[PDB]
């Protein structure tokens, strides 16, 4: 539906999910994970590096391979500026052609910050014993350099004033906490984009890994066989993320220190740790989907009804205003079932999980074209009890639906004439 | 043309699993699904997509797809796995009574478990092993010998069937059978 009001329960989920991140990372080795980037060894370099407060990074603080460049992190992305101008199109992954990805890369996410990762020196890493606190070091570079970057395009590729309004600045911390919560997804081998540079990215993270669990094991270690897991080290990446997270968070914090709103979405800027990383990451892409689209459809009808104004307030059928206007309702038409496209395999793979929860049973684990399956249904089947949808043939729920979830913790305000992504002048 | 979500799935036997089956064409002649388990279709208002409850699978099935597009009958298949722990782990009758320095033979019966690919069992003493070896068979046997020392006199034997499910994201179960405490004398 989209009766009563229903309650805003996103944050109540990533909470349940971050208290059982927490409870069972603490079983295992938790605390001998705890990392600070001022702990590290980079460039092979011992001396003497002021990364107390992290805030003081630099691009040499960093085991990249090459490192001759400037460029330390963003080296190589976005060479086109269309990360965020506004309505750019979303791609598909590469995979072989089957069980064909819905899974829509954002724009953030392409040209993601991560040339230091993907280029990364395992050796440097672990050549000393340290590889846990020298692991941090890089990525909360990544962390701290796109943060910078992507407050940096987002104002060039929309062309913002100097008072910024606040749907910006909230559209903006959105995009950084979007970011955060991707990084952590890679850490993890949660991420969805298989492309040539993330796999070899993933071949580094194993091998840093594999002595990361020899490097605490200074006897008995609590992953044991945790190479043959799928991801690789589920457990360890697991745990490893919560205890240097609020960390990532911190280095972040340092590039949204000089935008000047502090409530909303922005509230995660001075104050705290957000939880959106504990939230599936095939959901942050489709509230971000409705985002990018819904910003979209508002410049497309602003400029279809600039040239179509003529003919409802007394256009002729068949003057140039009627040609002007017949491109403009045929443009208009040709983008947004190019969106709908897309949109239809995200609302029915959105379906097919939902109703997967209610009738698979205790210690059902799925693998197949998307690692994410096992992850997704488990989000879900602690949803549906929550919310007590768990009998098939329910629609009290409003997460019945994919539209449905955008509705209730989805963002999107700025569609015009159309908030409709739920159903149940130009011909002159 | 045939596309079908998800893939490889590994259920607990007599649960439930929803497949779908979707196709290119958005028209097709045709669309279902063929296995000899039980469905129940789920009605839908997708016109190219067709979704499916298969209840109590018991044991492992591979159905398969068909759609009727206009440019030729297209299929597409996936792979149900069943797991389940074995039903009756046990060691072989012998009695509690042994002298010193006797040649003794233990079997551990393991009847059922699967998949047996995924399954091994280890003959313990106490919490030592002695052989460790897959499942293979049902029952699989399994055979180890002890000569018989007397500082082990009351010590507890057992076996212990471990099937592990973690490279397919699950857990580990395990089961451990009846303790057979050896009375050396002589
Ligand atoms: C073999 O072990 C499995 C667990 O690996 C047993 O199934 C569990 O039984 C316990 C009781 O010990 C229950 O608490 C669990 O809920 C069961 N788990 C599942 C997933 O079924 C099984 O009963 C054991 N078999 C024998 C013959 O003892
Ligand atoms: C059993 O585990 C092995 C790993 O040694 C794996 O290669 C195999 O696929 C598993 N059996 C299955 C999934 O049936
Ligand atoms: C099993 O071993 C323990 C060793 O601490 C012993 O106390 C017990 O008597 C043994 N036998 C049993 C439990 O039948």
């Amino acid at each position: 539906p989209c009766d009563t009001i229903y309650p805003a329960i996103a944050n109540q989920m990533a909470h349940q999910m971050h208290e059982d991140a927490q409870t069972e990372a603490s079983k295992r080795g938790l605390a001998k994970l705890r990392a600070d980037a001022k702990q590290g060894i980079y460039k092979k370099n011992r001396k003497p590096q002021e990364l107390s407060n992290i805030c003081n990074i630099t691009l040499q603080h960093s085991n990249d391979s090459r490192n001759g460049n400037n460029g330390g992190a963003c080296t190589g992305k976005d060479g086109n500026n269309e990360r965020f101008k506004i309505g750019t199109e979303w791609k598909i992954g590469e995979k072989v052609e089957t069980t064909d990805t819905d899974a829509y890369i954002p724009p953030r996410r392409q040209h993601m910050c991560t040339s230091n990762l993907e280029n990364l020196n395992v050796s440097w890493v672990t050549e000393d014993g340290k590889a846990i606190h020298s692991l941090l070091g890089d990525v909360q570079l990544a962390a701290k350099m796109d943060a910078d970057e992507i407050i940096k395009r987002y104002k060039k590729h929309n062309t913002l004033t100097d008072p910024i309004q606040q749907k910006d600045q909230e559209s903006i911390c959105r995009a950084v906490r979007y970011s955060f919560a991707d990084l952590g997804d890679i850490i993890r081998g949660r991420d969805l984009w298989e492309h040539g540079d993330q796999t070899k990215l993933q071949g580094h993270l194993q091998i840093i890994f594999g002595k990361i669990k020899e490097e605490i094991k200074k006897g008995n270690d609590k992953y044991k066989g945790d190479e043959k897991n799928n991801p690789p080290y589920k457990q360890l990446r697991e745990d490893w993320w919560e205890a240097n997270r609020h960390q990532v968070w911190r280095a972040m914090q340092c590039e949204l220190k000089n935008l000047k709103k502090s409530n909303g979405d922005c509230h995660y800027n001075s104050r705290g740790t957000p939880l959106d990383d504990y939230i599936p990451q095939r959901l942050r892409w489709m509230v971000e989907w409705a985002e990018w689209f819904c910003k979209m459809q508002s410049q497309e009808y602003d400029k279809l009804m600039k040239q179509c104004s003529q003919c409802m307030s007394d256009c002729r059928k068949g003057d140039v205003n009627c040609t002007s206007c017949e491109q403009a309702c045929e443009e208009y038409k040709k983008k947004i079932k190019k969106w709908e496209k897309q949109w239809n395999k995200i609302k029915d793979k959105y379906e097919e999980l939902y109703l997967q929860a209610k009738i698979a049973f205790a210690g059902t684990s799925f693998g197949g074209g998307d690692r994410d399956y096992q992850q997704m249904v488990h989000f879900f089947k602690e949803l549906q009890k929550v919310t007590g949808d768990t009998t098939l043939g329910d629609t009290t729920s409003p997460y019945s639906t994919a539209a449905g979830y955008i509705h209730q913790e989805g963002h999107v305000d700025e569609c015009t004439e159309q908030t409709q992504f739920c159903k149940n002048a130009c011909k002159c | 043309q045939t596309s079908v979500s998800p893939s490889k799935v590994i259920l607990p036997r007599g649960g439930s699993v929803l497949v779908t089956c979707s196709t290119s064409c958005d028209q097709p002649k045709l669309l279902g699904i063929e296995t000899p388990l039980p469905k129940k279709e789920l009605l839908l208002p997708g016109n190219n997509r067709k979704v499916y409850e298969l209840s109590n699978v018991q044991e492992d099935s591979q159905p398969m797809c068909y759609s009727n597009c206009p440019d030729g009958q297209s299929t597409a298949k996936t792979f149900l796995t069943v797991y389940w722990t074995p039903e009756r782990v046990e060691l072989a009758p012998l009695p509690s009574w042994q002298p010193v320095g006797k040649n003794l033979t233990l079997r551990c019966q393991v009847e059922g478990g699967a998949p047996r690919a995924n399954l091994t069992v280890v003959l313990l003493r106490g919490e030592k092993e002695l052989k460790r070896e897959p499942a293979v068979g049902e029952p699989a046997e399994v055979t180890t010998t002890v000569l018989v020392r007397r500082d082990h006199h009351g010590a507890n034997f057992s076996c212990r069937t471990e099937l592990d499910l973690r490279p397919q994201g699950l857990e580990l179960f395990e089961n451990t059978s009846a303790p057979y405490q050896l009375q050396t004398f002589g």
